[PDB]
RNA sequence: GCUUGUGACGGCCCGUGAAAAUCCACAGGAAGGAAUAGUUUUCAUGCCAGGUCGUACUGAGGUCUCCAAG
RNA sequence: GAUGGGGAAGCUCCGUUUCAAAGGCCUGAUUUUAUGCAGGCCACCAUCGAAAGGGAAUCCGGUUAAGAUUCCGGAACCUGGAUAUGGAUUCUUCACGGUAACGUAACUGAAUGUGGAGACGUCGGCGCGAGCCCUGGGAGGAGUUAUCUUUUCUUCUUAAC
């Protein structure tokens, strides 16, 4: 039935000063501060937590392989895959839109 | 702290020539419910972290320390 | 109207439903004629056109959404894209719908 | 660096003082119309046994190569959806027990070729039990096969324990279930883990000392039993991994690889290869031990088998020597393929390969 | 009418080749005992041959003309068929069932592969397929 | 059960919900990379270093705040 | 709240991007009447303002007359910087598997364009976890007892990483 005192000099219940009560091998309860967790990294077109990409600290990207950072495909380590097959789509059928229209503008040049 | 359960990596720790001194932990333990054995604790100070390593065989254990480097310090317990 | 000019085809005659297998039946040619709803997705509306353009294929453009549909076949669920492989006792082929 | 090319070869004992280990070709085996993608021996030394894409197993003999037996699986051979993948011979000492995967499922055929005693040995412990186990039909009854272990998916490898009443199955894109250990004593069909890394390319048991090798792709696993848990894990140096063997005292491991290396694991040294070697000029199919003397073959898809010889220290603190001996060569290549697989004869030096070419060899000293 | 044939153009979507584009060598329109689903097998390429200028000369254009192909099984799902066309003669009996599942066939029918693509871009013909895939 | 932490939901709004330092990622395709150590280290292991100021105690009609047994 | 400007006899006030020449980077065989520097890229604005907002990383045990997340023993982590080795980069030039969601010991990526974390209103019930509380068995100690009571109390712990 111990007690928990702060332990750094903010003596405030903000979003920084978290508490985890643990039991230390000195038989006795002391308080942890919590580090403030890491989020997922998210889909720049979708909106969505991006698979296999590690989630960490923003500063914690730095010491970690790019294999952790980096699914294999194009747009990987930005995209969803569902995003990317749509883009993929896009860009080829609207590539192709550009033709068709160039082959009716062509049409009706020789028609005046 | 991390845990080494491989032998040889152990023996190529102690001849690194940046390591003073040695321990030999002995543990009394028993397995599954039946009868109590002898464990062993081989660990070293690394370069960095301290690495470990449990044999629950004791010939094993036996052999190892015969196998140790003379000129290095051993620490029982 | 073309409900009934559907539901006879879903109880006589050769049909599938959905994206994946009207686009299996494009690739074969096995298709005759293939129905889009109007809710359906830009990119797999596209994907229909330009298959359907690649196969000479006849289109139709049902208007209302896919559970308008799913009601033209007699079904509870939503359908996004109807094909006809074989065309019932209807004379739907050489009809304007 | 001015210096001599010849100070960068190791100091390496010359192999005339390492003998024996075979030299030439002796017996070629002609009667397949399909390429001998597997082989096994028997514990005993004579009944070689085969595997084709002509839906064909034959026995074939040692010292002469005349085709003692021959049993045909599939019917329709040519159809190229499911082959005949891996054999294994019962290690146990005579009861005759011989596996065959064909596809999606196993077959455990015990021929006609021994008599009563032993093959009756090897009867009563298949019909003593009584993926599903299967009482063969007819057609299956004339095919010598004494059990069918039906599956969903394609069975590419097969290992026994040393006992001869567990073997270990792979199924490539089987997902979870991609190990099984089955056992004839009881006709259970195991699955030991709740889950799979990827896909796995093999699977083979220790020698003596309870624990599975499981063989993935870029992994090698060792999985003790008697606790159901991972124990150590390897790190091999190469990408792709084709096959596993593990040295008869259970101290050392080879990997061999599809992107061409061939990596000799300590497992008392490290988690990497103490030695990694990349010579060879295709995909290295097979890596197998001998297991009496101390001599090691890898057989890569450019019809080249390269023979080893290990020394193992157990004892002193001393890292195993590892020299070459032998470039042994003259198989054909069929549409880029090459040695399919090699096994050694479990007494002496002598080594059986399979190639694309249709032909089983085996070499001499 | 089905498409989906033997010298036809696809764009991949998904998969470490998303957006690279393909060309599907023999179609297997219900699949098989591996794959069960109706896929197709391809063999694009990877490393798009780079731009070259008269500026560049002799040792820069052998770097910029080199081209990394790829082959994979791929499900239809994951394929974009297009309206183009690319000649597939070359190397038709080069790549099948057979060829994957079991290397170094894979390797030697990569480097098949690489030859015929490395052929057809120079003397410049087929120049929509060699182009890199804006997304 | 009390304290606290977290997950998926459901309400309450036209009330649509601080900023910046810092860190990571994608698209892009410039440039570079071999025959007595080619190019690349987001892989593993190894080396060195981290300044100034506050830091005692009290803090109980009469400033703020945390922990809370049966 | 300076600077540019504009007021004010003036002490100084207005104003915060304004009609300011507000600067910091790249390209090059050395720049063709012979050794005098040319071309391009970007377009907002100093600064102060939080010991309760955002923020890299430290715990346990021990130690004094009075100091502790600071000292000691042990065990850690973060950040920055040189560099050294092994591994990889495959027959030589930026790796592959999986239908796919994705997986991996790595697996170069300039200008420029973009995305995520930072990064966010309030309540309600429900799920799960940790601590506290209640309790059964057992391994020790203190107590009360003429009576009843296998009784009452206490110890049985596990930090960062």
């Amino acid at each position: 039935a111990q007690r928990v005192t702060f332990r750094r000099r903010n003596p405030y219940n903000t979003r920084s000063n978290k508490i985890k009560v643990v039991k230390t091998p000195g038989g006795i309860l002391r308080a942890q501060h919590v580090k403030k967790l890491a989020t997922r990294p998210k889909c720049g077109d979708c909106g969505s937590a991006l698979q296999g990409i590690s989630t960490l600290r923003p500063r914690q990207y730095a010491t970690v392989s790019k294999t952790h950072k980096t699914v294999s495909r194009a747009y990987g380590g930005s995209r969803c895959a569902n995003c990317v097959k749509e883009r993929i789509i896009r860009a080829f059928l609207i590539e192709e839109q550009k033709i068709v229209k160039k082959v009716v503008k062509e049409q009706t040049e020789a028609a005046k | 702290a991390r845990e080494i359960t491989d032998i040889k990596q152990f023996l190529e720790l102690t001849r690194r020539a940046d390591v003073k001194t040695a321990t030999v932990k002995i543990n009394k333990k028993l397995n599954k419910a039946g009868k109590p054995f002898r464990q062993t604790k081989f660990k070293v100070r690394g370069s960095s972290s301290l690495y470990t390593l449990v044999i629950n065989d004791a010939g094993k254990a036996k052999k190892l320390i015969q196998s140790l480097p003379p000129t290095l310090k051993v620490n029982r317990l | 109207s073309i409900n009934q000019k559907l539901a006879l085809v879903i109880k006589s005659g050769k049909y599938t439903l959905g994206y994946k297998s009207t686009v299996k039946s494009l690739r074969q040619g096995k298709s005759k004629l293939i129905i889009i709803a109007a809710n359906t997705p830009v990119l797999r509306k596209s994907e229909l056109e330009y298959y359907a353009m690649l196969s000479k294929t006849k289109v139709y453009y049902f208007q209302g959404g896919n559970n308008e549909l799913g009601t033209a076949v007699g079904k509870l669920f939503r359908v996004g894209v109807v094909s006809i492989l074989e065309a019932g006792d209807s004379d739907i082929l050489t009809t304007l719908a | 660096l001015n210096i001599d090319p010849n100070s960068l070869i190791p100091e390496l004992p010359s192999p005339k003082d390492l003998r024996p280990f075979p030299i030439r070709c002796s017996t070629i085996y002609a009667g397949h119309k399909g390429k001998v993608r597997t082989l096994s021996i028997d514990p005993s030394g004579l009944w070689l046994a085969t595997g084709s894409d002509d839906g064909t197993v034959r026995v074939w003999e040692i010292l002469t190569g005349r085709e003692v037996y021959r049993t045909t699986l599939i019917d329709d051979e040519e159809n190229p959806d499911y082959h005949i993948e891996c054999i294994e011979w019962n290690p146990d000492a005579n009861n005759g027990i011989l596996a065959v995967a064909v596809g999606e499922n196993i077959h455990l055929i015990v021929p006609p070729i021994f008599g009563y005693d032993i093959e009756n040995n090897g009867k009563t412990k298949i019909e003593d039990g009584f993926a599903q186990w299967n009482k063969p039909s007819q057609k299956q009854l004339e095919k010598d096969i004494c059990i069918t272990i039906s599956c969903k998916k394609t069975v590419k490898k097969l290992s026994w324990h040393r006992k001869g009443d567990y073997f270990v199955t792979v199924q490539p894109d089987s997902g979870n279930t991609s190990v099984l250990i089955h056992q004839v004593s009881k006709h259970l069909t195991q699955s030991p883990f709740k889950k799979s890394k990827g896909i796995i390319m093999d699977a083979k048991f220790h020698p003596f000392k309870p624990q599975l090798f499981v063989c993935s792709q870029r992994y090698v696993r060792i999985y003790d039993l008697s606790q159901q848990i991972l124990v150590k894990k390897l790190l091999p140096g190469a990408r792709w991994l084709s096959k596993i063997d593990i040295h008869p005292r259970g101290d050392n491991l080879i990997a061999s690889s599809f992107d061409k290396r061939v990596l000799w694991h300590d497992l008392d040294l490290a988690s990497t290869p103490y030695k990694t070697l990349r010579y060879h000029e295709k995909a290295v199919r097979s890596v197998n031990f001998h297991k009496k003397l101390p001599l090691f073959s890898s057989a890569a898809d450019d019809g080249t088998i390269h023979v080893f010889h290990a020394t193992v220290y157990d004892d002193m603190m001393k890292n195993p020597m590892i020299v070459p001996l032998k470039k042994l060569t003259g198989h054909k290549v069929i549409n880029s393929l090459g040695v399919l697989d090699a096994i050694w004869h479990p007494r002496e030096a002598w080594l059986f390969s399979a190639g694309a070419d249709n032909t089983a060899r085996l070499w001499t000293t | 009418a089905k498409f989906l044939k033997a010298g036809k153009v696809a764009v991949v979507v998904r998969g470490r080749y998303a957006g690279k584009k393909v060309v599907i060598v023999k179609p297997h329109d219900e699949g098989s005992k591996s794959h069960p689903f109706g896929h197709a097998l391809v063999a694009g390429i990877e490393r798009y041959p780079l731009k070259v200028t008269k500026k560049h000369g002799a040792k820069k254009v052998a770097k910029r003309t080199k081209i990394k192909p790829f082959i994979k099984v791929v499900n239809y799902n994951h394929l974009l068929p297009t309206r183009y066309t690319l000649d597939v003669e070359a190397f038709k009996s080069v790549v099948s069932t057979e060829t994957f599942e079991q290397p170094s066939q894979r390797e030697e029918a990569k480097k098949v592969v690489k030859k015929a693509f490395e052929e057809r871009h120079q003397a410049g013909k087929n120049q929509w397929f060699f182009s890199k895939l804006r997304f």
